[PDB]
């Protein structure tokens, strides 16, 4: 519902999720 | 030879993420995947309003109107299909070379059966609620799914490159 004029940013959205620092938490805790 | 990629969205994202896949991907036919049956027919709508033809199957329906719309895919009377988990034996529909997992599986198997086989891309929509499956799917099939990169190479998913 939410669709600004520009392109969806990739990039920056991806700079929100540190895989590999997610996945060791995981593996630590989880 | 499918190239396996993920964007991390929120859900409120998802839509905006696809609007500019389609827009920017020279996608020939796309299959996209949602988690069920409801999720599936407000895609399709929602594709719709975007501007663009799709198609859709899932699991409540009878199996001969599923035959008949996925013979009419096959043929080219739309551009797009929305579906659910229907593919035992594979995607056998040489135009396909966009595969889109709106909603990210949550076992194996089941990501296995959405993405053989396209050449092709293979985009998974990922949310911070999707990472444990992000993380044992990868695991389980020995596989990485990498950062969509900004610029997709044209010769991974066009095959006339």
């Amino acid at each position: 519902e939410e669709i600004p004029d520009t392109d969806f940013d990739f990039e920056g959205n991806l700079a929100l999720f540190d895989k590999a620092a997610v996945f060791e938490e995981i593996d630590t805790y989880e | 030879g499918v190239t396996q990629y993920y964007a991390y969205v929120t859900e409120r994202q998802k839509v905006h993420c696809l609007n500019t896949l389609f827009s920017r991907l020279q996608i020939n036919q796309s299959i996209i995947f949602c988690n069920s049956s409801q999720r599936v027919e407000l895609l399709a709508k929602k594709i719709s309003q975007l501007g663009y033809s799709c198609f859709y199957i899932h699991a409540k329906m009878r199996q001969e109107h599923r035959n008949r719309v996925f013979h009419d895919f096959r043929n080219g009377l739309c551009r797009n299909l929305v579906c659910t988990d229907l593919f035992t034996r594979g995607i056998d529909i040489q135009a396909v070379n966009v595969v889109i997992n709106f909603d990210f599986p949550k076992l194996a198997e089941t990501y296995l059966h959405r993405i053989g086989r396209s050449l092709g891309l293979a985009i998974n929509l990922i949310t911070y609620d999707d990472r444990f499956n992000l993380k044992s799917i990868e695991e389980q099939l020995g596989t990485e799914i990498k950062p969509i990169p900004s610029n997709i190479d044209k010769s991974l998913y066009v095959a006339e490159y």
